[PDB]
RNA sequence: GUAUGUCUAAAUGCUCUUAUUUACUAACAAAAU
RNA sequence: UAAGUGAUCUAGAAAG
């Protein structure tokens, strides 16, 4: 048995319906961020030690 | 109309070549050139390049050109304003460098 | 600006019509455009979305998120299987 | 194509005929203005 | 395709790995601390330009519509909101503001593919009231980056020098390089030519937020970021755009640059990126150094950017190039010799000025290619072999060949040079900066490239077009035309298939006003009905078309060497009536340059004067070079100039139109505001009409003669009254739409009848009109109906019976 | 003169209609309005095309009124005029011959 | 294709002339014994 | 016999002044020609309700009207014209006036706008 | 591309008005500097 | 002492 399909794009008599209409992520996507903040934060503090010198 | 309507000056010298006017005016017809060339705002190649065809065309051009140049340094010369006048000088060294 | 009865109707002509036939359901809304109305749509009217909030757990992982794809938003939402307005 | 009327004589939304409209109205306007200036005159007068 | 790759993306990570990306970083940064780059703050309430900035954004949304007549009920939402935002600029503003402090989540971007028939180009419409915000960035943080030194000299599109200017400077650059042309010693020259590919396609956002926050506010960034990471929506279809820079929205183009810049450091190296910019103090003008040894020093010599498309000139020696070779011969062996099979040269140039094969030469470029390569990571941007052109110059290659800005350059120094000839049409001669010798030659040609734009632009003029009025249809072809011939005047002259597609352009577009008239013989169209301008009734088309083109031997063409022998027949029959031709009404390129440097210093020169006496120089003593310069001189003294000195990076915004807008400009590449009218073409309308012999000629073909007046003078048409009180009902029309009168077919036949119907036909059926004496020689459209109106109510026959009584 | 009528009412036409009147007696009784002073009719062949004419009329009336929205007052408006066709149709139909 | 107030500006030193066409083409209108109603052209 | 006709056929006596003269003769006869209500396609710009049985018609709704003049002119020489409509539903006769004054219509005792 | 469908028993001459059109058709096509 | 010869596409009717 095979159902009564649905289109989200034609309804040839317009007949209403009761509206019948992953989450990991690679690695790159955590060490891209870790190698990014890190080295945000390397040049912060190596700019602040070439400041004070 | 023919200077004008002609893209590269040899095209334009291809032009006038086939009117084949007359010795006589040949001079007029150099004249008429060197008034077109001083009326464009700058100095073009174009110009340049037509009188170039000519004079290699033939001796009588030649000697119409230098009948031109003749003209213009002894009475012609002092009428133009500046930038008309630098451009006249500008084509003459581009047909004398040569 | 959307009033209630608009968004109801809205909802009515979406089952009537196509999730992906925004124009006679914007014809249907006098006031509201139909490239709005299908915004609306995506937004608050679509039961699939959960819009209601969640546990602390899920919380933590979206702020996580936000750390480390900077507020690349929509994506952070699609992760989710959240709305991205109400995420953010 | 969209609209029909559009390309009807006696649609006013027609721009020809908005034109005709406003070329009435301005001769007609003018005419105003001219009698109403004498009216003006002849009340002061009076 | 794009979101199958989105998904990839997402599936397994960003192409660049992390390591790759910290490096990057850093090196950013460090070119930040040379340049000693203060960072772009958040825009404060109290900031001074502000309202100027908004004011210059407005204006620019408005120039969008300004132009069409017909608007959309999103554009007219659009046109509403820039109203009220000109109405309350401060509100406005802070609204402005807000988004970019507080919206991260935007509205879905659809998206319309444009047919420009060779290839499609994706159109990113923005909602509108983000649309203005989005401006108001693009405005504000191009000018940041102008007052800051953000971007070095290098990177050229953002500058405000016109591209054929740019090509031009780039060219004498190339020739002013010191001891360039030598080829004594083995001096091998390379010029590296290529495209970054697909380098807005794989920008990883993580990472561009980064660079962001290193050069702006980051609230602002972070705004920049999610903006670019929207819905992508199209007919039925909507995608997260995960990854990849759109490029439709306003800011982007600025994103851009500075992702380019990356590229270009890395490319570069630092030191040799530093050498070039300059001191931080003082940096460099563009291709100009501080020191001869030190432009010597490193094998780079002249870079440039452009919209992503690289120019490196490397000047090498001998020795330097055979370790390159070696290098290359190493990585990949060659011992069939298959290096100068699937290499690119360029088809457009003859075989013989084309970049000779040699085994020293071709290896060389290779080797620069593939160090090039290595270079960039190919996660951050594809560089390949089939983008990228190396020409080399060395004692067996004389040409230094490349394409810039859709010209093809191939600049030949006289000294290599057999028999110095007379200087052509097309060809700069490349001049020497110290001693004034026109040292080199540079010959020009239209890239295929452009060529095929313009045949595609062509072809959408044409189609889309049964209806239209003739005229409006001429005014295109016009348009196209102008900006064919604008953009490249010297270049043309030289390419011959250019020439060969305007003919057939031209002839095409005449045409389709043939096609309306249900004819096309060719006796019933003489070159008056087209070409006679508006005012006296023609279409008044702008031909490039009547030229006597360059024929060759195709033999010896695409082959070895060339000279201008035997003209081709060019366009049409002529009754020997020289229609003129656009290009000599056009001041070639080199002309125009060298009269910008003169008339420059010239204004130098007089404001210097008038410092020394004490006064404000005067408009009317400079008339007489008024049009004259790059930008026009002009450019100083116009009545709005004060809000435009602070639109910078305006260029590069001009050009990124192209992926905001459905129907762009085709004057991209310049613009009035900021170079004045760099053409004029009234001599040109004025001429034609004496070459179609006069006036009185003129009115011979039409039907002026019929309508009983003494002569054309003091005649128009669609007089009627004033009407502008009652003409607000339209949107953006500008008062009235066009001050040039349409002259729709139905009257323009009528017009021309008594050449459109007449006797010499070839083999039109004379058919006697209905209760009339009127002849039709075959089917003519509207002319007939339009004979009727003027003969109802059997009007022949009233008039003779009147003459007979 | 789209939609027809501007074709049949177009100058060539009534010329047409006019000289086949003239000879041979092809008048369209259709055509024509119908007359309503009787007795301005001296022919009886004329007087037997109005008759029908006015007959058939009747027979249009009658079959558009028993339509099933019987209460709109087009229906009563008709009813009135039908009233006044039968006696068109009855007057047509006078004593003289 | 083309190329009350003001009554004391009339009677200046230029010379005018005012056109009146009113009576150019007259007409009268009589019936005969027999009927016929004859619209005599008259001299205007 | 194609639209594009130059030259309909005349017969060989057609004096085209008597033609037209005796077509005027047989024009007061006419049944059409002689009558109000000449028909016209025409979609509706008013966007309205019928009044009868309620019957939306949106904008730009086609109909075959008929357009009538209005012998009460706008003003002087500008003419106003009565476009008659029929609801699909119910067979209502609703029609509107172009009073040009405002650049628009105006509703006839047809329906109402909305 | 000037749509379409049902419906059908077998007063006479006269002249004068015009530098226009209660004109109708939209199937056809749709852009700027 | 010798220039300037010739290469010349087309081409309308219906319906939509
Ligand atoms: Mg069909």
């Amino acid at each position: 048995k095979i159902p009564a399909a649905v289109s989200n794009w034609k309804n040839p008599n317009g007949y209403t319906v009761a509206l019948e209409r992953n989450n990991t992520i690679n690695d790159g996507f955590m060490k891209l961020s870790e190698a990014l903040e890190n080295a945000d934060k390397k040049a912060r503090q190596e700019i602040r030690s070439k400041m004070e010198l | 109309l023919v200077l004008k309507s002609s893209l590269s000056g040899d095209e334009a010298a291809h032009k006038l070549l086939k009117l084949k006017i007359a010795n006589n005016l040949k001079k007029s017809v150099v004249d008429i050139i060197i008034k077109s060339s001083l009326q464009e705002s700058t100095f073009s190649k174009f110009y340049s390049i037509l009188s170039e065809r000519m004079i290699t065309f033939h001796r009588s051009w030649q000697t119409a050109y230098n009948e031109t140049f003749e003209q213009n340094y002894t009475q012609d010369i002092e009428d133009y304003e500046t930038d008309q006048l630098r451009i006249l000088g500008k084509f003459w060294g581009h047909l004398i460098s040569y | 600006v959307w009033t209630n009865v608009e968004d109801q109707i809205l909802k009515a002509a979406v089952q009537k019509y196509g999730t992906h036939q925004w124009s006679k359901v914007a014809s249907l809304l006098q006031k509201k455009t139909a490239r709005q109305s299908e915004l609306r749509w995506n937004e608050y009217l679509n039961p699939k979305l959960n819009f209601t909030e969640f546990s602390k757990e899920e919380d933590a992982q979206l702020l996580d998120l936000a750390r480390e794809l900077p507020n690349q938003w929509r994506t952070i939402a699609d992760m989710m299987a959240r709305p991205a307005q109400v995420c953010v | 194509s969209g609209d029909l009327n559009l390309l009807k004589s006696w649609n006013p939304k027609l721009m020809k005929n908005r034109k005709k409209v406003w070329e009435t109205e301005q001769d007609l306007i003018t005419e105003q203005q001219k009698l109403n200036t004498r009216l003006k005159e002849i009340e002061k007068e009076r | 395709n794009e979101q199958e790759r989105q998904r990839q993306i997402q599936k397994n990570g960003p192409e660049i790995t992390p390591e790759e990306a910290t490096t990057i970083f850093s090196v950013m940064v460090e070119w930040l601390e040379s340049r000693s780059f203060s960072p772009i703050p958040f825009p404060p309430l109290t900031y001074k330009n502000d309202t100027k900035i908004l004011v210059l954004a407005l204006e620019d949304l408005k120039d969008v519509y300004a132009s069409k007549v017909r608007l959309n009920a999103s554009e007219r939402e659009e046109l509403a909101l820039i109203e009220e935002a000109y109405d309350n600029p401060h509100d406005t503003l802070n609204r402005i503001k807000k988004y970019l402090l507080t919206q991260r989540v935007f509205k879905p971007v659809d998206i319309t593919m444009m047919e420009n028939y060779q290839n499609i180009s994706p159109v990113y419409s923005v909602d509108p009231l983000e649309k203005i915000t989005d401006a108001y960035l693009d405005q504000y943080l191009w000018y940041e980056a102008d007052q800051r030194k953000l971007f070095p000299n290098w990177i050229k599109p953002s500058d405000s020098e016109i591209p054929p200017l740019l090509v031009y400077k780039w060219t004498q650059g190339i020739n002013n390089l010191s001891e360039i042309w030598d080829v004594s010693r083995g001096q091998s020259a390379v010029l590296l030519e290529t495209t970054l590919g697909e380098m807005a396609e794989k920008i990883d956002f993580t990472l561009l937020n980064r660079l962001l926050r290193l050069i702006v506010d980051p609230n602002i960034a972070d705004y920049i970021t999610a903006k670019n990471n929207v819905v992508i929506n199209f007919k039925d279809m909507s995608h997260v755009n995960k990854y990849g820079l759109i490029r439709g929205l306003k800011f982007a183009s600025f994103i851009f640059q500075y992702y380019g810049l990356v590229i270009d450091l890395l490319l570069l190296g630092q030191e040799r990126a530093t050498d070039l910019a300059g001191p931080a103090n003082n940096p460099n003008e563009f291709m100009q150094f501080k020191s001869k040894e030190v432009e010597k020093a490193h094998p780079i010599r002249l870079y440039t950017r452009y919209l992503d498309r690289i120019y490196m000139l490397f000047h090498f020696e001998e020795d330097e190039g055979e370790e390159l070779t070696d290098e290359y011969l190493a990585e990949n062996p060659d011992p069939n010799f298959e290096n100068s099979i699937g290499y690119n040269n360029r088809k457009c140039w003859p075989k013989d000025s084309r970049m000779r094969l040699i085994r020293q030469d071709v290896n060389l470029g290779r080797a620069v290619f593939w160090e090039i390569q290595s270079r960039v990571p190919t996660s951050l941007t594809s560089i390949k072999w089939e983008n990228a052109f190396v020409s080399v110059y060395s004692k067996n290659n004389p040409n230094l060949l490349f394409s810039m800005c859709g010209f093809e350059v191939r600049i030949l120094p006289r000294q290599r040079m057999e028999e110095v000839v007379s200087n052509d049409e097309g060809v700069w001669d490349l001049v020497d900066e110290r001693t004034k010798q026109r040292t080199a030659k540079a010959y020009l040609k239209v890239s295929e490239e452009e060529i095929k734009k313009f045949d595609s632009r062509i072809r959408g003029i044409l189609m889309a077009s049964g209806s239209t009025t003739f005229t409006k249809v001429a005014a295109k072809w016009n348009t196209s035309l102008i900006s064919l011939f604008t953009y490249f005047r010297e270049a043309i002259v030289a390419t011959e298939p250019l020439l060969d597609i305007l003919v057939k352009g031209e002839t095409r577009i005449q045409n389709r006003v043939k096609l309306g008239l249900n004819s096309k013989m060719p006796t019933r169209f003489p070159p008056a009905v087209f070409y006679t301008p508006k005012e006296l009734g023609g279409l008044g088309m702008i031909s490039a078309s009547h030229i006597l083109i360059p024929a060759s031997d195709l033999s010896w063409s695409k082959q070895t060497d060339t000279g201008i022998t035997h003209f081709r027949a060019g366009m049409t029959h002529e009754d020997e009536k020289l229609i003129p031709t656009i290009f000599r009404y056009i001041t070639t390129w080199e002309n125009e340059f060298l009269d910008s440097q003169r008339v420059w210093a010239e204004y130098a020169t007089k404001r210097q004067e008038a410092i020394q006496q004490n006064r404000r120089l005067a408009f009317e003593e400079l008339e007489g070079s008024w049009d004259r310069g790059i930008p026009r001189i002009s450019t100083l003294f116009q009545r709005d100039r004060h809000t435009l000195a602070y639109d910078r990076g305006h260029r590069i915004r001009r050009e990124f139109k192209q992926y905001s807008l459905e129907r762009n400009s085709p004057f991209w590449w310049t613009n009035s505001h900021h170079d004045g009218k760099l053409w004029n073409l009234n001599a040109y309308r004025t001429d034609v009409i004496q070459a179609l012999g006069g006036i009185e000629t003129i009115l011979e073909h039409t039907l002026f003669k019929g309508t009983g007046f003494n002569s054309w003078e003091g005649l128009f048409w669609e007089k009627a009254s004033g009407f502008e009180d009652s003409m607000q009902f339209k949107k953006l029309t500008h008062a009235q739409r066009t001050g040039l009168s349409q002259i729709p077919n139905r009257r323009f036949t009528l017009w021309w009848s008594p050449t459109i119907n007449r006797a010499n036909v070839y083999v039109g059926f004379l058919v006697q009109l209905d209760l009339t004496g009127i002849f039709l020689h075959g089917k003519i459209p509207t002319l007939k109906i339009s004979l009727i109106q003027i003969f109802r109510a059997h009007l022949w026959q009233k008039i003779h019976e009147s003459i007979v009584f | 003169m789209s939609r027809n009528v501007d074709k049949a009412n177009s100058v060539l036409v009534r010329f047409q209609e006019q000289q086949a009147e003239s000879a041979g007696g092809y008048k369209d009784y259709s055509r024509y309005q119908r007359p309503r002073n009787v007795s301005k009719v001296k022919s009886i062949k004329e007087a037997n095309e109005w008759k029908r004419q006015v007959s058939k009329e009747i027979k249009q009336k009658s079959t558009r009124i028993y339509d099933p929205s019987l209460n709109e007052m087009q229906i009563a408006e008709l009813n009135d005029e039908l009233n006044n066709l039968f006696k068109e149709w009855k007057r047509w139909q006078w004593h003289i011959d | 294709i083309y190329q009350s107030s003001n009554y004391a500006e009339l009677f200046n030193n230029d010379i005018k002339l005012f056109v009146d066409d009113t009576n150019v083409y007259r007409v009268t209108v009589h019936k005969t014994f027999e009927g016929n109603v004859a619209t005599k052209a008259i001299n205007g | 016999s194609e639209r594009k006709a130059i030259n309909k056929y005349y017969p060989p006596d057609y004096n085209p002044l008597e033609a037209e003269k005796l077509s005027r003769k047989m024009a007061k006869k006419l049944k059409t020609m002689n009558k109000s209500h000449a028909s016209i396609r025409l979609m509706t710009p008013f966007s309205m309700r019928c009044l009868e049985c309620n019957e939306y018609i949106p904008k730009s709704r086609k109909f075959n009207g008929k357009k009538e003049l209005l012998k009460e002119k706008y003003l002087d020489s500008i003419k106003i014209y009565r476009l008659t409509i029929s609801c699909p539903r119910c067979a209502n006769s609703i029609a509107f006036r172009t009073d040009p004054g405002n650049s628009d219509y105006v509703m006839e005792v047809g329906g109402v706008r909305n």
